[PDB]
């Protein structure tokens, strides 16, 4: 069972682009993003749905009210390449990737 | 600083019994709740072990009921995480972890070196 | 010391000892035994504010005399205005009233508001 | 145009947060004949009769964020470390121990042991001739031969022993707010863990709350009014704990059999321990008394509480998850003797047979095991031992709550949590009960 | 407790039942456990000398300080009948330091005299 | 801002009383805070009980039936006002200080009869 589907699955951009993945929950927990570097420890990204975390530019945004969120990277950065995950305490999603394209 | 120091990992043959250990450095460890997850290659992460370490207390997924057992000693500051009865869907890294407060018991803020658990079928 | 001088005496001359009697009634002059002089003063002071708020409960501050707007009852005490002036010493009219204590007390609150009706 | 001036005496409310103070009842030096609990300082009596119902006050609570319930904690745990102050050190007794089982299930659990130990003459030794349980010594390392023992505490830090006048049940003590403050106690009985109450009334000094101790269940409390409550600070967050409050009590009674005596033994000049001499009897250990399938009732009537907030993923129950005995045990100390109970018997079995399904058949058993030495407050090291008493205890009490854990998805951290008893904190599950409760003060100026 | 009463109901009731809230606003070896019963006294004693001290700055007391309609333009009929204490007082809580001030001055303008 | 008027003379500073009255009022080691506002509490309570005792409690400044002497002091109105800091003069009194303490006790009650 998995109530945190990521889309799309993956996605491939040059660096400066504006990355966008959404997130489907069904349940009222909430909303949080990892990401990590290939080889690296995970970093909380975005948390409680649009707010950055600690030490994460304004690049990353989120949102919504509602069962679709959706994560945004700003100005792509190289080092901001690798596996993001769809968060909310209780749930995480499949995770999905971000290259060069 | 706070952080999560892991002991090194295994390659030990399937079926067998393999055990780590995770060290909060530089934390009050009695008091908050650590947690441990599991990433993969290509693979959903998986949520595995609960540790209340004032107490002691424990909870654990589905499908780890009986295989998996976890406990801690308080003046080693060490988390201790073992599984019984590998096989070969166990390969992953492990992550012992903590979240971004003390007062919700979820893995979003810390995580080790990641340990690495390989089956050598 | 002074003030007790009008306890051996009868109304009148305490009439004028009111003040002597208020002055000395709100201060006077290892071993962590000594901190219980802390615990003197904090009931000294609780039973002075406490006189003083009450006085401000009848709307009755700064005076010692106050003009209250309540009936009386002869059941308290029928007796004349000379004997309990002239002949009486305080301890005994303040035990023959003491028997009505909280008969004595009560309403005045009420009276306050009384006259706060207008004001 | 309107221009101001100030009232005085306005009723107007400010969330501030103070110091409290208790109330209770007292008899004697030791706050009524023996204490550990009660405070007479905290004075009598109660002054609980002053109370009033009041129009339209709608008012938030929330027990989860209440705060004086630690206030509460710091207060009960700082009075018993002072109790514990002037008592003896039991540091002499941890000297090699030369140890067998008993001289003749059974009390074999009971461990022989003899040692060595200082006479009135601080020079001069005599050997003697003790008796104490398994998990209250530990053996030697096992290169050398395992006959040898030791007593746990002193491989980690030092021991205590308990006064004998130091010895209380708990009492219902009131908590009374200082001058300036009140208390707002709620009313509604559908009260949901936090939100607003409307028949909300108002107490100069509250209910006379018991401090209990205990682990996995709440006994001798305070029933709710409505049926069977539950409480919890958000159910989807599934790995949180979930408060069970009982609406109708269930009988619990708790023996050992056997006339046991203990022996008083000099520790240097002035002081003695008091150790268990001999045990007399058939002593079956510990078996506790439940009152019949009135607990197959009771789960019933629970699963409908729990089935009314959530889907059909059908309820059942499982056995303590593990950890400490405190946690895998049901905890109490009701003969002054600490007790713990594995409670695998009272959560087994799933099906609408043993949970739609009622009748009085016989009293439910349970294996309980008893222990001296201990970290008295759920494993901080305060560690204490606590003497032994003569034989035949025995103990009674009214059990009123539970406590329990919660199942999710999507991590599936847990499928049956929902279905395990959860091992709790104590100062959480007095929480459960100030959950009536809250502290206020007074601001009395305005204009208009 | 009645003082409570008068905060279950609207401005003219509680008008009738001020001084019982100021009635009771005032009071009510090896166990130094308990000793901070003693600030805790020290504590309320101070508010209440607060309390008098703010008054005797003042000089029900007609005053002299305006009121300017920003801070709140509701009509006489609403803040008499209709309004519980506890919103006014919200209401005006959001001026609160905007409508601490100037009673000092309205002593002052008296203490030209 | 009272200590500004300690440093001004006697006329600018009549403005000012007031704010020096409302400042006025308000590890076993931190225990000593206790007696500091146990002091402080009582010199502020003689304050008002002395107040009282002259009869001229709520006001600050009261008539209050005793004259003066030229012996306690013979310097006239203007220097007084105008010329005088606060210390000097608070010297000069209180060379007589005890006698120019006393009387208003009767006077108070010669009002009182």
């Amino acid at each position: 069972e998995i109530v945190l589907t990521q889309s799309p699955g993956t996605l491939s951009l040059s660096p400066g682009e504006t990355a966008i993945i959404s997130c489907r929950t069904s349940q009222y927990g909430s909303l949080a993003w990892y990401q990590q570097r290939p080889g690296q420890a995970p970093r909380l990204v975005i948390y409680s749905g649009s707010t950055r975390a600690a030490g994460i530019p304004d690049r990353f945004s989120g949102s919504r009210w509602g069962p679709d969120y959706n994560l945004t990277i700003s100005n792509l950065e190289s080092g901001d390449f690798g596996v993001y995950y769809c968060q909310q305490y209780e749930f995480f999603g499949q995770g999905t990737k971000v290259q060069v394209d | 600083q706070v952080q999560l120091v892991q002991s090194g990992g295994q390659m030990k043959k399937p079926g067998e019994s393999m055990r780590i250990s995770c060290r909060a450095s530089g934390y009050e460890f009695i008091d908050c709740t650590l947690n441990w997850i599991r990433l993969a290659p290509g693979k959903r992460p998986e949520w595995m072990g609960w540790l209340k370490p004032r107490g002691g207390a424990v909870n654990y997924a589905r499908p780890l009921q009986g295989r998996v057992t976890m406990t801690r000693d308080v003046y080693s500051d060490t988390a201790f995480l073992e599984l019984r009865s590998l096989t070969v869907d166990d390969t992953a890294v492990y992550f012992c972890t903590r979240g971004k407060n003390c007062d919700y018991n979820w893995d979003f803020e810390h995580w080790g070196r990641g340990t690495p658990v390989i089956v050598s079928s | 010391l002074g003030f007790l001088g009008a306890a051996g005496s009868t109304m009148g001359a305490a009439s004028m000892t009111l003040t002597v009697q208020a002055r000395n009634l709100l201060s006077g002059i290892l071993t962590v035994w000594g901190i219980k002089q802390l615990q003197a003063r904090v009931l000294a002071v609780e039973r002075y504010l406490r006189d003083q708020q009450l006085l401000g409960i009848w709307g009755c501050s700064g005076k010692l005399i106050c003009c209250t707007n309540v009936p009386w009852n002869s059941s308290w005490s029928n007796r004349n205005l000379s004997e309990i002036w002239d002949n009486m010493t305080w301890l005994q009219w303040d035990k023959e009233i003491s028997n009505y204590t909280q008969i004595i007390y009560g309403l005045l609150e009420e009276s306050q508001n009384q006259q706060e009706k207008n004001e | 145009n309107l221009w101001v001036t100030v009232y005085y005496g306005v009723p107007v409310w400010k969330e501030a947060k103070t110091t409290l103070f208790c109330a209770s009842d007292a008899k004697a030096y030791e706050k009524e004949v023996h204490n550990v609990w009660a405070t007479h300082a905290c004075v009598p009596t109660d002054p609980s009769p002053q109370e009033l119902v009041l129009k339209n006050v709608t008012e938030n609570f929330n027990m989860w964020k209440n705060d004086m319930v630690d206030q509460m904690h710091e207060d009960i745990i700082s009075l018993w470390d002072q109790s514990l102050k002037p008592c003896v050190k039991l540091t002499p007794l941890c000297v090699t121990l030369n140890c067998s089982n008993a001289r003749s299930t059974i009390m074999g659990e009971m461990k022989n042991c003899s040692f060595n130990t200082t006479t009135e003459i601080r020079d001069k030794e005599k050997k003697e001739y003790a008796l104490f349980y398994k998990p209250d010594v530990v053996p030697l390392n096992e290169t050398s031969n395992t006959s040898e023992y030791r007593l746990i505490n002193c491989n980690t830090s030092a021991c205590t022993q308990a006064c004998p006048k130091v010895t209380f049940e708990p009492i219902p003590i009131h908590y009374c707010a200082p001058a300036g403050y009140a208390i707002l106690k709620c009313n509604n009985k559908t009260f949901n863990g936090t939100g607003p109450c409307s028949n909300v009334s108002t107490v100069q000094c509250t209910h006379g709350i018991r401090p209990v101790v205990s682990t996995q269940l709440l006994l001798n409390g305070s029933l709710a009014e409505k049926e069977i409550v539950i409480r919890s600070e958000n159910l989807t967050n599934n790995a949180k704990i979930i408060i069970v409050h009982l609406n109708t009590s269930v009988e619990i009674v708790c023996t050992r059999p056997g006339n046991n005596t203990r022996k008083s033994v000099r520790i240097g000049p002035g002081q003695t321990f008091y150790a268990t001499g001999d045990i007399i009897g058939d002593i079956r250990q510990a078996h506790c008394n439940i009152s019949e399938g009135q607990w197959n009732k009771t789960l019933h009537e629970v699963s409908k509480e729990l089935q009314k907030h959530f889907p059909n993923k059908t309820i059942k129950y499982e056995r303590s998850a593990g950890g400490d005995m405190e946690i895998a045990t049901h905890s109490f100390n009701c003969g002054g003797e600490f007790f713990y109970c594995n409670t695998s018997n009272l959560f087994n079995g799933t099906y609408n047979g043993t949970y739609i399904n009622t009748s009085s058949t016989s009293y439910i058993t349970l294996q309980c095991r008893i222990k001296q030495i201990i970290n008295m407050w759920q494993g901080v090291g305060r560690c204490m031992y606590a003497p032994p008493i003569a034989g035949n205890i025995t103990c009674k009490s009214n059990i009123t709550g539970l406590l329990l854990t919660r199942d999710g998805g999507t991590k599936n951290n847990s499928n049956e949590e929902t279905f395990r008893p959860a091992g709790g904190d104590m100062r959480d599950n007095w929480r459960s009960e100030l959950y009536k409760y809250k502290v206020v003060k007074i601001e009395p100026l305005g204009v208009a």
